[PDB]
């Protein structure tokens, strides 16, 4: 299906992905798309994180959406 | 309030803040939320914030009711989670884009001045006594930011 994706970098673009995969492989999609790692990579909804081990129809998202992405700046 | 309400809302959706998310719970159109994280600079860095909203039954025309669940050490917001907003003030126009709301918030944190706020004990703190501060900024993001 189809999704929207947008970073604190203002960066906007729309994902594909099946409703039966798992945020675990999405998250492996997203980043090979933009280039950012996993580990910087992070998913927020409604104040809701997602799972890695989680399928889209469990979190009942529909199509057409907007999932709030982040980016867990470490350096230390 | 359901029509007015859901006017922020089209232009939200359609194009929502990327300085931060926000939207309505459920199809209830009355409770607000949003998110703010670390701009990477103040001490914060990687501590994700949550505020909620309340709209009056009486429209936006009334003062909306904003606090903070979590728990930020910053001079500017006392325990209650009680945010100093202008906007609230005179400034409040009966049809303002909550948008820019949110945004004050942001650039409160990357463009503090600590006066006379609603919490004078963590603005002397703050003040001279910066190494402290800086030991209560570390210890309350693990607390509840991570």
């Amino acid at each position: 299906m189809q999704i929207f994706v947008k970073t604190l970098t203002g960066k906007t673009i729309t994902l594909e992905v099946e409703p039966s995969d798992t945020i675990e492989n999405v998250k492996a999609k997203i980043q090979d798309k933009e280039g950012i790692p996993p580990d910087q990579q992070r998913l927020i909804f409604a104040g809701k994180q997602l799972e890695d081990g989680r399928t889209l129809s469990d979190y009942n998202i529909q199509k057409e959406s907007t999932l709030h992405l982040v980016l867990r700046l470490r350096g230390g | 309030a359901l029509k007015r309400i859901n006017k922020e809302l089209s232009d939200l959706a359609r194009d929502p803040p990327a300085q931060c998310s926000a939207g309505p719970v459920g199809d209830d159109m009355f409770h607000w939320q949003a998110t703010i994280m670390g701009p990477n600079d103040s001490p914060y860095q990687g501590g994700v914030f949550f505020l909620t909203i309340h709209f009056p039954t009486d429209y936006p025309f009334k003062p909306p009711k904003v606090a903070f669940t979590t728990r930020i050490y910053h001079p500017n917001i006392n325990s209650n989670g009680s945010i100093c907003l202008d906007i609230l003030r005179s400034q409040w126009s009966p049809a303002l884009t909550i948008s820019k709301v949110l945004l004050s918030i942001c650039s409160l944190l990357c463009d503090p001045n600590p006066d006379d706020p609603l919490v004078p004990e963590i603005a002397r703190i703050y003040k001279t006594d910066r190494d402290k501060y800086n030991r209560i900024s570390r210890e309350w993001t693990q607390k509840y930011a991570m």
